[PDB]
């Protein structure tokens, strides 16, 4: 057990894709989603 | 300038109801032509109608 130190240092390391880096290794654990049964409002 | 030589060319005349209209018209001796009211129908609005799940009502821009 310490106070000392900081812990949240990962974010030293973040590049300009890591949010959708992770968004896309994500996309594998997502649930089917649901349809409004048609492919745009404008069809 | 704009001549003309019809005095009746400014002549409008105001009534409530038709028949009254209609009334003038023959006791004054002109044939006339009545139309009849044309009244905008009730309408149907909706503002959530602007955001609909499924409808192909939903806008695209406020």
């Amino acid at each position: 057990f310490d106070n000392s130190t900081y812990r949240n240092l990962q974010h030293h390391e973040y590049s300009t894709y890591t949010f959708l880096d992770l968004n896309v290794e994500l996309s594998k654990f997502r649930m089917p989603q649901p349809s409004s049964g048609r492919q745009s409002p404008r069809h | 300038w704009s001549s003309t030589a019809d005095p009746l060319s400014n002549l409008v005349l105001t009534f409530s109801t038709k028949e009254d209209a209609v009334a003038f018209a023959e006791k004054n001796g002109w044939s006339f032509d009545v139309e009849e009211r044309k009244v905008p129908k009730p309408k149907s609005k909706s503002y959530g109608a602007n955001f609909s799940w499924n409808k192909r009502t939903r806008v695209s821009t406020k």
